[PDB]
């Protein structure tokens, strides 16, 4: 977070528009508690039967 | 027997929504005022 806000003060309009999609991912997972690598699955979870019988 | 009808609860198809999400790994909970977890599913499916 604090290398992406050092370049949300670049002069170019591109580089600002692409530090700023980054850090609103980054500032997603700091706010919310949730770990990054909780996207790569290690167990897979089963539905209930009655829900597919 | 001659009685008004009473209060409905929660419906089953949204039952199967949460399940169904639950499936694809995501938490979803219901919550009250205060921010604590509210059981729609009368304790059946936690784990004592």
């Amino acid at each position: 977070e604090k290398e992406l806000l050092e370049e949300m003060k670049h002069p170019s309009r591109a580089r600002r528009a692409k530090a700023r999609k980054r850090l609103e991912v980054v500032r997603a997972f700091l706010d919310s508690g949730n770990r990054p690598e909780w996207m790569i699955l290690e167990a897979v979870p089963v539905l209930p039967p009655d829900l597919r019988p | 027997k001659g009685e008004d009808v009473p209060e409905p609860s929660v419906p089953e198809s949204f039952r199967v929504l949460v399940k169904e999400l639950q499936a694809l790994a995501l938490d979803v909970q219901t919550l009250d005022e205060k921010d604590n977890p509210v059981d729609i599913f009368e304790g059946l499916a936690s784990k004592r």
